[PDB]
RNA sequence: UAAAUCGAGAG
């Protein structure tokens, strides 16, 4: 089972008010244990084994100062397949801010599957 | 403890007895089971899989007197044992000959 | 070299605040590469 | 345990609880088959504690 | 008054063929509780070797890592059984590990094209250079003190023509595999046998002679090997009923309904065994006996 | 979307018999019986493993991200 | 026999292989779609402009 | 974190 979700740190600026969230590890400090996942540039490995609960994206937010990560939402553990660092068609160098992730899930036959 | 004794299904005097065996399935069951009910002393035996899923077989040995269910265990997977012995030595020596 | 085009298949790279934008043609759509690292499995 | 929908009380009934090792489905004896007019492609119920 | 004495008196082995790679025998006055037995314990308890873990470090394929890793443990290996202890799945994985339990397998196939691919020709040998991975891709990595007990025996695949994946330029498929040894119960890939299944001697009682051209009707009801006819009186017979399959065609016609009656021998079991490839069919069978003999004993041991 | 490694029913490793089939088919005028047979298939249950397989993977590999198209 | 079909190997492989280059085989799955090609194809072309 | 409307389905 392939599944797409768009990670989207544009969701809270507009009227070109500047972009207070940067994909990546900022200079403030963390825990290394983050670093099973995202690449350095808050971006998962592809092909790495995502349970629930575990990073999948890390942006340094100009808001607070202080790194967050978003999380995998969801119960069946899944595989990073691909990753689409979608641009925006802007005459400005504007940054990264789209990105869509698709993972991969094994849907072994288990007992109960219709046939 | 791979084999255990059902205190709750046996006899007093061991007459009658079932036993319990983890990571058994119909492959040794039913071997054990024809082979014991060759021995003249046992009256009723019998194998049954609580549930496939589980790992489980009991083996319900009931004799007719004389000697311990027990005892009769002992006597049927020997015999097994001997009877593999046999057909070992059998194979062996007829696939010389071809 | 971390990324490829999803155009001309040219792998790039992508420095702090830069554009996201591949170099050699005009295109703005970065596939992540695939790195040397450890990955388990069971043959099951 | 119960299968919507009710259409009687004799759907919604009361089972003792084995603990399966295994798999993730409520497995049932066939005997309330009528009881709760169910069968088994794909049909969902619910278990009540 | 069965007794051990008197089966080994009326039980007898007796083969029809032999081979590497099929096994085909009868078990003659035996009951149908240890045939089975046999059978099972072949199918399902001899140890083998198959790929366990298979540990990946790129693979830019257009197979999803774990139906190529599942490839790598379907793969049988051409390995006795026997060289190798068990593996302990309760100590660390940091240790679990050890030179006389696990064979560590590679596989590092880059896939890149091939300049001189003439023109106008599809073929994707001739276009690309390392397109097909093959099971012989799958180097054997001797490991501690076993570059010397293996030096005789290379560890290669059963099968080195098996089409593991396929490539293109630019993807490549790196991976390590630590093989342990298993049971075929715990997993189908652990499997020592591609089938082992015994069959009933089939017996066939003509009842009536059927003496005439029906002969030679009922003669074309069954396999060209069975039936044989007499030279006197053309009156049909039952030759050899090993070389017929029980399709019941004879009982389609009427004319052969009351002539002819089809049934099983009561302890003639035939035995057809394939091996996978690590073991000959011969001693997947013994295997199989002295295990079950082991099992047996082991359990007389037990202080119930 | 590849030739799978064994039969799925007895167990019997055909994921060899692949390319060897498709030759017997192409190389040499064969009907699809014959060529299954003289590889070693009688059981329907290995034939159909590889009578009816498609390979799908060919068609997978034409889109390669990684190659200038 | 008569009803005789027949798996369209070596006719299927080598156009999964190469795809065609000259036009789509399987005519009759364009066809599937003509009520919305063929639709939205008439709103600009065709008479009238 | 919502809640509605439209659509797709399971029994
Ligand atoms: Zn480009
Ligand atoms: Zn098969």
């Amino acid at each position: 089972m392939y599944k797409t979700e768009k990670v989207d740190l544009a969701l809270n600026r507009n009227r070109g008010d500047p972009i207070t969230q940067h994909f990546g590890f900022g200079n403030d400090e963390w825990p290394k244990e983050w670093l099973e996942k995202l690449d350095e540039d808050g971006l998962p490995y592809i092909g790495t084994y995502v349970e629930e609960g575990d990073p999948i994206c890390a942006y340094f937010d100009d808001t607070l100062n202080k790194t967050k990560i978003k999380t995998y939402h969801s119960s069946e553990p899944a595989y990073i397949e691909e990753v689409n660092l979608i641009g925006d068609e802007s005459n400005k160098f504007q940054e990264l801010q789209t990105v869509s992730i698709k993972y991969r899930i094994r849907r072994t036959p288990q007992i109960g599957d219709k046939f | 403890e791979k084999i255990k004794l059902l205190t709750q299904a046996t006899s007093e005097d061991g007459t009658s007895a079932s036993f319990q065996i983890v990571e058994e399935d119909h492959t040794l069951g039913n071997a054990l089971r024809y082979v014991i009910m060759k021995n003249p002393d046992v009256e009723f035996c019998g194998y049954s899989i609580p549930h496939p899923s589980e790992n489980l077989l009991n083996i319900r040995i009931q004799t007719y007197g004389e000697t311990t269910a027990v005892d009769a265990l002992q006597k049927g997977l020997k015999d097994l044992m001997d009877l593999c012995d046999v057909v070992e030595s059998k194979f062996t020596e007829k696939i010389k000959s071809m | 070299l971390k990324y490829i085009c999803a155009e001309c298949s040219s792998k790039l790279s992508l420095s702090r605040t830069d554009a996201v934008r591949c170099k050699d043609c005009g295109h703005r759509i970065l596939l992540k590469a695939r790195t040397k690292r450890l990955v388990q499995f069971e043959a099951r | 345990m119960n299968r919507q929908p009710t259409l009687h009380k004799a759907s919604m009934m009361g089972h003792k609880v084995r603990v399966l090792p295994n798999e993730k489905t409520l497995r049932l004896h066939y005997a309330n088959t009528g009881a709760y007019n169910a069968d088994f492609d794909g049909d969902e119920m619910n278990m009540h504690f | 008054e069965w007794n051990v004495e008197k089966f080994k008196k009326d039980f007898e082995v007796n083969i029809s063929s032999l081979d590497a790679r099929e096994a085909n025998f009868d078990l003659i006055n035996i009951d149908t509780s240890i045939a089975n037995a046999f059978r099972r314990i072949m199918i399902s308890e001899v140890p083998s070797v198959a790929a366990e873990y298979v540990y990946f470090f790129n693979n830019t394929s257009v197979i999803q890592d774990e139906v190529l890793a599942h490839r790598i443990g379907l793969v049988p290996l051409k390995v006795d059984p026997d060289m190798l202890t068990w593996v302990d799945s309760n100590l660390p994985d940091d240790e679990k590990f050890t030179d006389e339990n696990t064979i560590v397998l590679s596989l590092n196939v880059k896939c890149t094209r091939n300049p001189d691919a003439p023109k106008g020709s599809t073929d994707p040998k001739e276009l690309y250079n390392n397109a097909h991975v093959y099971a012989r891709d799958l180097k054997f990595e001797p490991q501690g003190r076993q570059s010397t007990t293996f030096a005789d025996c290379p560890v290669v695949p059963a099968d080195p023509d098996i089409l593991l994946a396929k490539l293109r330029p630019g993807q490549e498929i790196s991976l390590k595999a630590h093989c342990i040894l298993g049971i075929g119960g715990d997993h189908a890939k652990f499997s020592p046998v591609s089938t082992a299944s015994y069959r009933l001697l089939p017996q066939i009682n003509i009842l009536q002679p059927i003496k005439g051209e029906s002969a030679r009707r009922f003669q074309k009801c069954f396999p060209p090997g069975v039936i044989g006819i007499d030279e006197g009186s053309d009156e049909a017979y039952v030759k050899d009923a090993r070389k017929d399959t029980v399709s019941r065609e004879v009982l389609r016609y009427e004319e052969f309904a009351d002539k002819v009656k089809l049934g099983r021998v009561r302890n003639h079991f035939i035995f057809n065994v394939e091996s996978a490839g690590a073991m000959t069919p011969e001693e997947i069978f013994f295997k199989s006996v002295r295990i079950l003999k082991n099992k047996a004993e082991y359990l007389k041991n037990c202080p119930i | 979307m590849i030739v799978p490694v064994r039969c799925f029913s007895c167990g019997k490793v055909v994921g060899d018999k692949w390319e060897s089939y498709l030759n017997l088919l192409q190389e040499d005028e064969l009907d699809e019986g014959t060529a299954l047979s003289r590889l070693g298939l009688k059981r329907y249950c290995c034939r159909r493993m590889i009578l009816t397989h498609v390979d799908l993977i060919e068609k997978f590999l034409r889109y390669n991200p990684l190659e200038k198209r | 026999q008569a009803r005789t079909a027949d798996f369209r190997t070596l006719e299927r492989e080598s156009r999964f292989i190469n795809p065609p280059k000259d036009k789509s085989a399987f005519p009759l799955l364009q066809e599937a779609v003509q009520p919305h090609i063929g639709s939205f194809n008439a709103l600009t072309e065709g008479p009238d402009g």
